[PDB]
């Protein structure tokens, strides 16, 4: 029992350790991708407005 | 029966056993089994704890 408690409290620790800056990692991977595609589409709605 | 200063000498015998057996015999005895408890006890206590 002693080794089974162990284990299994490092083997969690470590699986959330990883698992929530897996999540804050690819969530500033989202904000990113947003930012860049307002970025870009700015610029593109610009383009198309002064051929109009 | 008769009565005889036996009853003297036995006296003698039973406080020098009484005093002999209390000061070594009883002491050292007993230990083992209240360990085996305390063992088994302190083995459980201690894998519960870590079960919570």
């Amino acid at each position: 029992d002693l080794d089974l408690a162990k284990a299994s409290a490092t083997d969690q620790l470590k699986k959330a350790k990883a698992e929530a800056q897996v999540i804050i990692e690819q969530a500033n991977k989202r904000r990113s991708q947003i930012l860049d595609e307002a970025k870009a589409e700015a610029e593109q709605e610009r383009t198309k407005i002064v051929a109009q | 029966m008769n009565l005889n200063a036996t009853i003297l000498g036995q006296a003698i015998a039973f406080v020098l056993f009484v005093l002999f057996a209390m000061k070594y015999v009883w002491p050292p005895l007993m230990a083992a089994i209240e360990k085996r408890q305390k063992e088994i006890a302190d083995g459980l206590a201690s894998a519960e704890r870590a079960h919570k």
